[PDB]
RNA sequence: AUACACAUUUUUUGGCAGGACGGGAAGAGGAGACGUCGCGACCCUCGCACGAGUCGUUCUUGACUUGGUCGCUUGAUGUUUCUUCUUCCCGUUC
């Protein structure tokens, strides 16, 4: 997971919503802080710019490498 | 403690937005954040999944119930880049 | 010219570039087909052996050759064996082989290629024998045989292919069956180390920095 | 001492079903939370009811545009999480 | 490296203004600025450019260009951009 | 000279300002997925090594004659075509969700040459033709509106129902 | 202004009939007397009754050990 | 104090039935044993779904987590 | 003992993980965390139409079951 | 185990919203490490419109794990 | 550089249940709330700095405080209740 740091990553939430943002830090619970994170729902349609977010590890399903870091 | 917990403690005194497991959104000034993610919030504007919006003075939600928070970008500078 | 050519995208690890053919998967599907568990990997291979014979797979079928599940399975398996065959022998003209088999199918197989001194002439499509060649010929125009040859053509042909391709691969079939028995008679540590070996062979450069 | 007491409690407790399953190599059927069922032999288990199962046959129930049909498949080497377990039945 | 533009139709939303500005000024060189910091519109946009020659070329070539109904006025910024 | 994959691999690749993502194209010349600027691109080709991760394509300052030879790119939203010599447009462009096209300062002469832009389904919201000879021809604006009503903003001016109706009247 | 465990303890002593609201279930709620509890809030409840709200009926269950996880809201009636 | 653990120990070796949170399944059988985390082992078990007998399961294990309550029968 | 260690042994193994949400995963285990968080490469993934992904990390609690090779 | 800093809320009337879209109102009595709460003068607000005084003085207990959130009616 | 992570806030869970297509328009027998971000403008407003504002020391850092409104003249979107045909044009496929 440490390798994934600073990358643009795609997390899938527990509710099916897809979040995309830079991975700044993690923790034990897999709580993630995502910089410049935006939300996509259906697939672009229904995209919103959230900004800096924490996500809770209890909600996270999976993560995948989206793009390289800024 | 978690590094994100440390950030969230830095977020105190700022305006944050919270989405809970129900889906309601609470925007307002975060008074206090415990290690367990329990948060005390002020002057909250709430938007329900139906779209209805309410105002409330003081709100305190359990950590476990929070889906996610958005905090201001001021904090993004440091010291979590390390 | 072929710098982006990769065998691992053509062969699975259990096939070891043509050393073995992975039939465990088909053993699974087979269990699903027979609707039980009385069938072991080795008993399944024992079943496959039928298709090395020119008559067994026809006159001593594992299941009734008009069963759906069975015919579907046989299709999938046949396809696998064929692709494996040409996959493991790139250098031989695929089209040549294909046409050879097809012509053998048309000129002999469907022409009473299976003959018995007692029962006469067997027909793959109707699964019946015939006294003499005469009644056999006048049966190849009958509404029955028309129906069958018109419905079960693809299956019959696929069966046949499974037959001849498995014959051409007898050495690989035996090699694998052997492998099965070996792994089966291993211990835990043994089986583990062996798997390690197959893996290494799979993810190793085709040319070592230390070759002559 | 503590380890001993843990293994013993495990032995005479409800776990005795899955312990018995591994030692006898007997088939057991597992009702899961996915509304799928797994009949198999117990290769290994865990305090969380994490399991390694062999000769797996999972049965399930599917609805279509007509009568409900049961569907089933064979998975020879199956590892299973411990929270999916609703119930583990041991039977002749 | 940064150019100060003003006299623009403020009726355009922020994100569309920024996307059209980046679009228009990409012809001279890479625009480094992602977003208008000033968040007040009324023309007052700053465009940051990686090389200086692209800033000068944009300034001379796009003076008084009709952009969303209005001829834009372009000048060099008083101070250096934080990102530079 | 040619846009080839060897070039595709190693240009200044980064994220747009707009946070639009991409991976750029410069072994010695013309680029893609970011800054396709100033390396004398004659004909677009070999977009496949772009392999889809790109929101934007800054083609400006090349010698492009026409816009064909676009592999299927789902991700590409913005094309910055400025300062080329685009005479014609392909037609079967249809890269779904191409929202923005920048034709500024090119050489598209005829109204009819603009026809292929109608194919862009409902995504081509922003199109800028300013700097072309076709702009001078009579009823240019109205013909673009009647031809591609999908455009929401033309030449950085917004469509408006008034000239939509005038475009209907003629 | 008393901890909930002491509240439950006074339910224990008073032997009052108790109504529990379960988790994520509005349809049914359980009722009966608290004869004992543990640290996990599992409760032995005597003369317990299932009360479907959907006039109300119910099923007499007798003695019950109810797991504390279901517990949403413990009350007195 | 009479704790759930002693009540349950006294309930061992007795005919019981257990209603799960789902209520989709109840199990009636002899209570063989229960552990400190309260997983349940029953014998001769019978499954009652929607209050009707589904079938006779026999020696059965119940994950603690699924248990809504247990009652003696 | 701890089966999670048995998963730790499973690096470079090709597996099909069914998940509690019903999702199917297919890929080579690069590592599994003790949380049973599984990192895989060369993964085809089917949500309940397959998406092909270079690397996928999964939170362990979401994993329903993992189907291992029979050769193991 | 941490204790929730609920002292500021003590002896205040609060609207608790709870799982299952349930909502109750009552004066915050006690709490514990577990976030379990004692509420006096508890009143259930059913989904319809009426409200029932469940625990006027007898007081109720709400498991903290079920407590979605808590609003302060007073200041 | 070299024991533990199943009993309330995180990972051992309250979860489960010629033919077709796709637009856009017309003619006949989808429509109400409640929100949240956009095309235009008769409007507001009028400017270089922001994250902003001040100071100590030195050629660059450390401390301390704290688009909004109206239309859409058929813009885009998630609750949540209730009850299709025909014709013409433009794209894909065979
Ligand atoms: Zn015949």
């Amino acid at each position: 997971l440490a390798n994934l740091i600073d990358y643009k990553l795609r997390v899938l939430t527990q509710d099916g919503r897809v979040y995309i943002g830079q991975l700044m830090a993690f923790d034990k619970h897999m709580n993630l802080v995502l910089n410049e994170c935006i939300e996509e729902r259906v697939p672009k349609v229904e995209k919103r710019v959230l900004g800096l977010t924490i996500l809770r590890g209890e909600q996270i399903l999976s993560t995948v490498v989206e793009d390289k870091p800024l | 403690n978690g590094i994100p917990v440390k950030l969230l403690n830095e977020a105190q005194g700022h305006i944050v937005s919270l989405e809970l497991t129900t889906g309601a959104t609470y925007r307002g000034k975060l008074v206090e954040s415990e290690d367990s993610m329990n948060v005390q919030l002020r002057d909250v504007i709430a938007t329900e999944p139906q779209g209805a919006v309410t105002h409330m003075d003081q709100i305190f939600v359990r950590g476990s119930q929070i889906k996610f928070i958005v905090v201001p970008d001021l904090l993004k500078n440091a010291p979590l880049f390390k | 010219r072929a710098r982006d050519l990769d065998l691992n995208e053509i062969f699975t690890r259990d096939e070891q570039y043509g050393e073995y053919m992975e039939l465990e998967q088909f053993h699974s599907l087979w269990l699903n087909v027979i609707k039980r568990g009385d069938c072991s990997l080795l008993q399944f291979l024992d079943i496959l052996e039928l298709f090395l014979d020119d008559e067994k797979y026809l006159l001593t079928p594992p299941m009734d050759r008009k069963n759906d599940r069975y015919m579907a399975f046989l299709l999938k398996l046949s396809k696998y064996v064929e692709t494996f065959f040409f996959k493991s022998y790139a250098l031989l003209d695929a089209a040549a082989v294909e046409n050879l088999i097809k012509s053998d199918f048309e000129h002999s197989y469907c022409r009473g290629s299976l003959r018995s001194e007692a029962k006469g002439i067997y027909c793959p499509f109707c699964s019946r024998w015939f006294k003499t060649s005469s009644v056999f010929e006048s049966h190849l125009v009958g509404k029955i045989h028309k129906k069958n040859e018109s419905k079960r053509r693809n299956f019959v042909y696929s069966e046949y292919k499974l037959h001849r391709y498995l014959k051409y691969l007898n050495d690989e079939f035996s090699r694998t069956r052997s492998f099965v028995e070996r792994k089966l008679a291993f211990t835990a540590n043994e089986r583990m180390a062996e798997m390690d070996i197959l893996t290494q062979k799979y993810e190793a450069p085709a040319y070592d920095s230390t070759e002559k | 001492e503590l380890e001993e007491l843990e293994e013993f409690e495990f032995k005479h407790g409800p776990m005795s079903l899955i312990n018995d399953a591994m030692v006898t190599r007997t088939p057991v059927i597992i009702s899961l939370r996915n509304n799928h069922k797994i009949i198999a032999r117990v290769k290994a288990f865990d305090r969380h009811c994490n399991m390694v199962l062999e000769n797996v046959k999972e049965l399930w129930t599917e609805k279509k545009g007509k009568n409900v049909i049961n569907r089933e498949r064979f998975i020879s080497k199956l590892f299973l999480r411990g929270d999916s377990v609703i119930v583990v039945l041991k039977t002749p | 490296n940064t150019l100060y533009v003003s006299q623009l139709n403020e009726k355009i939303n922020m994100q569309r203004l920024r996307v059209n500005l980046f679009l228009l000024f990409a012809t001279f060189g890479e625009v480094l600025k992602v977003s208008m910091n000033f968040k007040k519109q009324r023309g007052q946009a700053f465009i940051t450019m990686r090389t200086i020659d692209q800033a000068s070329l944009a300034q001379i070539s796009l003076n008084g260009e009709r952009f969303f109904g209005k001829p834009l006025k372009v000048e060099f910024s008083k101070s250096e951009t934080k990102t530079l | 000279m040619k846009f080839t994959p060897s070039i595709v691999i190693d240009a200044p690749q980064y994220y747009v300002d707009h946070f639009n993502g991409k991976y750029n194209v410069d072994k010695c010349v013309i680029l893609r997925d970011l800054q396709l600027e100033t390396d004398s691109e004659s004909m677009p080709s070999s977009l496949k090594h772009l392999t889809k991760p790109t929101h934007i394509l800054d083609l400006t300052n090349n010698d492009l004659i026409m816009i064909p030879d676009l592999s299927r790119r789902d991700d590409i939203h913005t094309l910055l075509l400025g300062r080329n010599n685009i005479v014609e447009v392909d037609g079967r462009l249809l890269p779904m969700n191409v929202q923005n096209l920048t034709l500024s300062n090119n050489s598209i002469r005829r109204f009819e040459d603009l026809q292929r832009l109608r194919r862009a389904p409902r995504t081509l919201k922003n199109l800028t033709l300013i700097g072309n000879q076709v702009c001078h021809l009579a009823n240019y604006r109205e013909h673009v509106l009647r031809l591609v009503p999908h455009l929401e903003t033309l030449d950085f001016q917004n469509v408006t129902a008034e000239e939509r109706k005038s475009a209907m009247s003629f | 202004m008393v901890p909930p465990i002491n509240c439950i303890f006074n339910f224990l002593q008073q032997q009052t009939p108790v109504t529990i609201w379960l988790f994520e279930q509005i349809g049914i709620r359980i009722k009966g007397k608290i004869v004992g509890f543990d640290e996990f809030m599992n409760v032995v409840i005597d003369e317990a009754v299932e009360i479907p709200v959907n006039v109300e009926k119910g099923t007499p269950l007798g003695k019950i050990l109810l797991k504390g996880d279901n517990i949403t809201l413990i009350t007195s009636a | 104090p009479v704790n759930p653990k002693p009540f349950l120990k006294g309930l061992v070796n007795h005919r019981v039935g257990v209603k799960l949170k789902f209520n989709s399944t109840e199990y009636r059988g002899t209570l063989v044993s229960t552990d400190n985390y309260f997983n349940l082992q029953l014998n001769e078990a019978e499954e009652f779904v929607a209050g009707v007998s589904h079938g006779t399961l026999g020696e059965i294990f119940i994950r603690c987590n699924n248990v809504l309550y247990i009652r003696e029968l | 003992m701890k089966l999670v260690n048995f998963l730790k042994k499973l690096r470079n193994e090709q597996v099909t993980i069914e998940l509690k949400n019903g999702t199917t995963v297919w890929g080579t285990l690069q590592s599994v965390s003790p949380q049973m968080n599984a990192i895989l490469t060369d993964v085809k993934l089917t949500l309940p139409n397959i998406a092909s992904l270079q690397y996928i990390n999964i939170r362990g609690n979401t994993i329903r079951q993992i189907i291992l090779p029979d050769s193991l | 185990v941490s204790t929730p800093e609920l002292k500021k809320y003590m002896d205040k009337k609060i609207l608790l919203n709870i799982n299952g879209s349930r909502k109750v109102a009552g004066i915050l009595r006690g709490y514990d490490i577990f976030l379990n709460v004692v509420l006096d003068d508890a009143m259930e607000i059913n989904g319809e419109d009426p409200a029932n005084n469940h625990q006027l003085g007898l007081q109720t207990v709400i498991r903290g794990n079920s407590i979605i959130s808590l609003e302060a009616l007073d200041a």
